[PDB]
């Protein structure tokens, strides 16, 4: 658990395509348990044969920069369906998670609540 | 006393440890210009060590017991 | 008229979100903030101060969409706002708000010259 958690946390931190080795050295585990069980099973890690990170996007840029444009205007209701509704390229439900939080910052909530976004 | 250091700065290595399982006594004091004895005692009682090819010193927080996460 | 009645049993907050509405067709608490750019939160509660008032009607529906309307037949750039009643247009009112004697757009409620809001 702990050497998985590591790994995870290392790929995620350097977020890259690696093979089992280049993994271990530096995160320094290996295991044949990891080969036929962790890193298949582990919904964060990608097999692309090597071993890689589910990157929320391909670029972090693209979903970020308009969600910072939709701030300075219109509204912050409807976060994955506006998003989806705008270009005919899908966003992926987990990237536009993922860059709000990290983006984040904190929203003004009314009371379920409300939800709007704005600059700090 | 330090005591507060200690539990806030077991919180500096959760964010260091966050973004890499592995992290040797130089990389910790930049994140920390603590004194290494004071980051050093606190990463014997939870932390591990690992020498390697040229020794390369990697400490780990041991999840063995680490009740607090 | 149906903005001044208003206007006497409440706030001028109140109005602005009365006149978008009269602005265009039935909208959202959403949309009503969108293209005011107001808290959505905020827009909800000056529905409600109005409903009672009977200047809008609400319809709930079995995420859940909730329409408003306002009960005007009960009585019966592209982004400008007044600095009166600090109400607020878009471009479908400004062909509307628009004036040759004067050659800019004019509130509707108040007759207060409105101007472009960033």
């Amino acid at each position: 658990s702990s050497k998985l958690l590591w790994a995870t946390e290392y790929i995620q931190k350097k977020g890259k395509p690696v093979l089992v080795n280049e993994l271990l050295d530096y995160l320094s585990m290996k295991k044949d348990d990891k080969v036929i069980e962790l890193l298949k099973k582990l919904d964060r890690i990608e097999f692309d044969g090597t071993f890689k990170y589910l990157s929320t996007y391909d670029v972090h840029s693209p979903s970020e920069l308009l969600k910072l444009l939709r701030s300075q205007v219109t509204f912050k209701g409807i976060s994955c369906k506006d998003l989806k509704d705008g270009w005919p390229q899908c966003d992926e439900t987990i990237n536009q998670l993922e860059e709000d939080s990290k983006i984040l910052v904190l929203r003004t909530k009314k009371d379920r609540y409300v939800w709007y976004n704005s600059g700090g | 006393s330090i005591r507060m250091p200690k539990k806030e700065i077991l919180d500096y290595l959760f964010k260091l440890f966050d973004e890499y399982d592995y992290w040797s006594l130089k990389g910790l004091k930049e994140r920390t210009r603590q004194p290494e004895a004071h980051l050093k005692e606190c990463l014997d009682k939870v932390a591990t060590l690992v020498k390697k090819g040229p020794y390369a010193f990697k400490y780990t927080l041991r999840p063995e017991y680490k009740k607090l996460k | 008229l149906l903005k001044f009645v208003v206007r006497g049993f409440y706030g001028g907050s109140f109005v602005l979100v009365l006149d978008a509405i009269l602005f265009h067709s039935v909208l959202a608490e959403d949309d009503l903030k969108q293209l005011l750019s107001i808290n959505k939160t905020e827009l909800g509660p000056l529905i409600a101060r109005l409903r009672s008032d009977r200047l809008i009607s609400i319809h709930k529906q079995r995420v859940e969409r909730v329409y408003y309307y306002v009960k005007y037949p009960h009585a019966i750039p592209n982004g400008y706002m007044c600095p009166i009643c600090l109400t607020k247009y878009t471009q479908l009112e400004a062909v509307q708000l628009l004036n040759f004697d004067r050659t800019e757009f004019l509130c509707s409620l108040c007759d207060e010259p409105l101007v472009e809001d960033d």
